[PDB]
């Protein structure tokens, strides 16, 4: 297959924030656009992208094509790309994969095919009982400062539309609202709700924020938080952090 | 079980620094009329009170007197996350020890902490009766000044006031220290039922002057050979007080 | 006698400078004035200062009267000084020098009495080759950037009607300019001339910032460098400077 | 004795500050044409050539060619003394050694420094005598963004022209590097005699191109298995010089 991206310097910190959590990652280009799927070591993680094809300039998939890559070596030459950079994503028929960074200069490096695990679903089905919109930026601000604060786990609480973020380190914590009130969310649905995550697996979405503009957060007691970072033309990225990760 | 608010979280951290020589560890008391904490230095020479009426605090649930014996250290900690200076703070009974809980309406964040503490009987608060012959209020900046001037000449200070005129003097080596505290200049109020005279220590007068420049109305008090008593007051009504033993 | 200063914030670092040459000072009040004499134990600075009767808002001084007193202690009431604070010179009878600050409260320093030195004029006649004039602010501030620099010499040379001083280090040396043309100097006499003089007394100096408003630097080969900080009302504070102090 | 003035301080740093390996000791060779200095690594693969033509020398005295074997640490501390950007350098012969003064018009101010070094005889530059069939300019940016490339897959790079257009290209472990340079994008010029190509090691080429950058016109030469060449100019005349050996 071929494709193309032209904002390719936001379009690399997608791949940026998948290191954080996996090593190996399966580029699975379909008729209907990228499908990248992922867990990490601890299970605790699963994540879910899709890059329709509409989201790039150039989009040429005849059959579906999968192709799994050390993700620090196409991560590496992903943060060579400028402001100006134009992306290239093609198979050698080799099936190894080629990327063609286009700007001051042409330049293509390539990586060897290795072998790539299929993911399993790990939720049938999910009721979110509370559900938060908000920007992306601002989100990951929080995140990030959540990060500064320190702590073992996040407590996620929803009160009378609210989302309160309470960083819990030990014998403590610090916390902090987000509302349409205070600009910090954009819309809520449901009702109230409250359960602990992972610092470190919250955290480690931060570097969605050029990529994703508006970031949707839905939890509850006992089931897995939902951070869906939207993408342009109707893309996301989910992340699904399973519950009590203290 | 005992539940307390206090309106100024900067104000309450200021007092709590104020506690000079104080241990890790201080005796907070709670009971009908107030929340406090006193403990004595080695020497028995210095009193320090902290001290908050129940005026000042709302939302005050007391089943009955109780203390809570904590590590100070952990207290000043969460009062330090103060993001700013309209922040709250609230006052939690636990099984374990006590919850402390920093509210910041503004920035719209929160802070807590569960410190640990041994419950036990309340430090009954024995400040000296005396009859206090002289008092005046000036703003502690005033009497930190005075903590320098003294922190360069005398060993021990001796106060002493006529009907409009307050008068500090030490003497060393030579050298002589006299300062003049007046109506308007710069108290701002003298009040003198007759005239009076005492000495007290240095050491300990500096270093409990320097502490009340966190107040703009410090009043104190003192007589003849008499203990002398500083009140420490802030905008939200949390209180520091001192008792200086006199030299005789 | 008895005397009143007023901008006694400034008065103070008079002796604030004195600190760095000599440790006892002798006030010797005269119908005239104030004068101050003093000489560092490497004998290689000679102080002579003159604060005139007109420079203090009240001067009261019926004969003659020498009162000699450890700096230091001297030194550490008036750092106490603040921006409306009057101060009070006096003598209890007892030879005793008596400190007023009167400000926001009334204070009485004193200070015993001790054997001052006759201070012997070390030089007869001088004649400096060159002479400039400059505002105490922008020398004393190349002054500190001097120290800044650091070495063991400042050489002063004079050429065209312009003043270089080089910071000597070891090995190398850092100079910088003062003239007409660049405000560094506002005024130039007599011809071209060139010392050296040790760094720290030269250094030392500075802290007449604030009471001296202009500056006369005056030296030449083989001769003293003369730095006259100028006071309000005809007074002066002139510093000495042996040459070659490598 | 011998003395030069350069009209930019700042850019002879970026010179020296160029010197590949170079020891605490080089040799200044000041001669009629120029004045250089030039080694060659221990590996005796890459050549490190600074040169300045008397072109860019003024007031330039000369008796008869001499070297001077200075540290070049000292002359770098100096230099770094540029007060501004518009700071100029004389070179001052000494009988202990090398007087280096840097002049600041701007901020009025100078520095100098009295560099001990031992006196010898010029060491001749033997630069390799070579046609070379590809040369191209570009600005340093590009080949440090390069440099970045090849610092990532391969450990020798191939580097080949046709009329057109200059490739270069590497291979490690399965991954593989290759960038396309053609005139405009981003090649100032670009002049092929004939179609060459030639190896060169990774470890070397990253380190010059990677300095190269503080050239906005690099020079780079090269043909069929013979050295490449990489030229360095200064908007003030100073120049760095580079020949790498080919990998045969």
């Amino acid at each position: 297959m071929r494709v193309k991206v032209i904002d390719a310097d936001a379009f690399s910190y997608i791949f940026r924030t998948l290191e954080e959590f996996i090593d190996e990652i399966t580029l699975d280009f379909t008729s209907d656009g990228l499908k990248i799927r992922g867990i990490d070591p601890s299970r605790v993680t699963f994540i879910d992208i899709l890059i329709p094809a509409g989201y790039f300039e150039e989009y040429n998939v005849e059959k579906e094509e999968k192709v799994g890559v050390k993700l620090e070596d196409f991560t590496d030459v992903l943060k060579t790309v400028t402001k100006n950079d134009s992306l290239y994503l093609e198979t050698d028929e080799n099936q190894n994969i080629k990327v063609t960074l286009d700007g001051v200069y042409e330049r293509t490096f390539t990586f060897p095919s290795i072998v790539a695990s299929e993911i399993e679903t790990p939720n049938l089905n999910l009721e979110f009982p509370f559900k938060a919109k908000a920007l992306t930026v601002t989100f990951t601000d929080i995140i990030d400062e959540i990060e500064d604060i320190g702590g073992d786990s996040i407590t996620f609480k929803a009160e009378g539309g609210k989302l309160y973020l309470s960083a819990n380190s030990d014998m403590g914590s610090s916390t902090i609202e987000l509302s349409t009130e205070n600009g910090g969310l954009l819309e809520s649905e449901g009702g109230d709700a409250e359960s602990v995550y992972g610092l470190e697996y919250v955290v480690n979405t931060s570097k969605m924020r050029k990529p994703s503009d508006t970031v949707e957060i839905a939890f509850g007691s006992q089931i897995p938080l939902k951070l869906r970072y939207n993408l342009p033309q109707g893309g996301y990225a989910d992340f699904y952090i399973a519950p009590r990760a203290e | 079980m005992i539940k307390a608010t206090y309106s100024s979280a900067k104000d309450f951290y200021s007092l709590l620094s104020g506690l000079l020589k104080v241990t890790d560890e201080i005796i907070l008391n709670f009971t009908e009329d107030s929340i406090f904490s006193r403990y004595l230095t080695d020497d028995k020479v210095l009193m320090v009170i902290f001290k908050i009426p129940k005026e000042y605090l709302e939302d005050y649930t007391i089943d009955k007197p109780l203390g809570i014996k904590i590590n100070i250290n952990d207290l000043k900690k969460i009062l330090g996350k103060a993001k700013s200076k309209s922040a709250t703070v609230t006052l939690e009974e636990t099984e374990a020890g006590l919850k402390v809980t920093v509210r910041d309406e503004k920035t719209g964040t929160r802070s807590n902490i569960y410190i640990k503490g041994e419950k036990t009987s309340i430090d009954q608060l024995t400040e000296p009766k005396v009859n206090l012959s002289v008092t005046f209020t000036t703003d502690g900046d005033v009497l930190k000044d005075i903590a320098r001037d003294l922190s360069l000449v005398g060993e021990e200070v001796e106060i002493s006031a006529d009907e409009n005129t307050v008068t500090l003097s030490t003497e060393e080596a030579g050298r002589t220290y006299k300062s003049l505290l007046k109506q308007d200049k710069p108290l701002k109020s003298l009040n003198v039922e007759s005239p009076s005279k005492a000495v007290y220590s240095i050491e300990v007068l500096k270093d409990v002057f320097k502490v009340t420049s966190i107040s703009q109305n410090v009043t104190v008090g003192f007589g003849n050979n008499i203990p002398m008593k500083i009140e420490v007051p802030t905008d939200s009504g949390g209180q520091l007080i001192f008792w200086i033993a006199p030299r005789l």
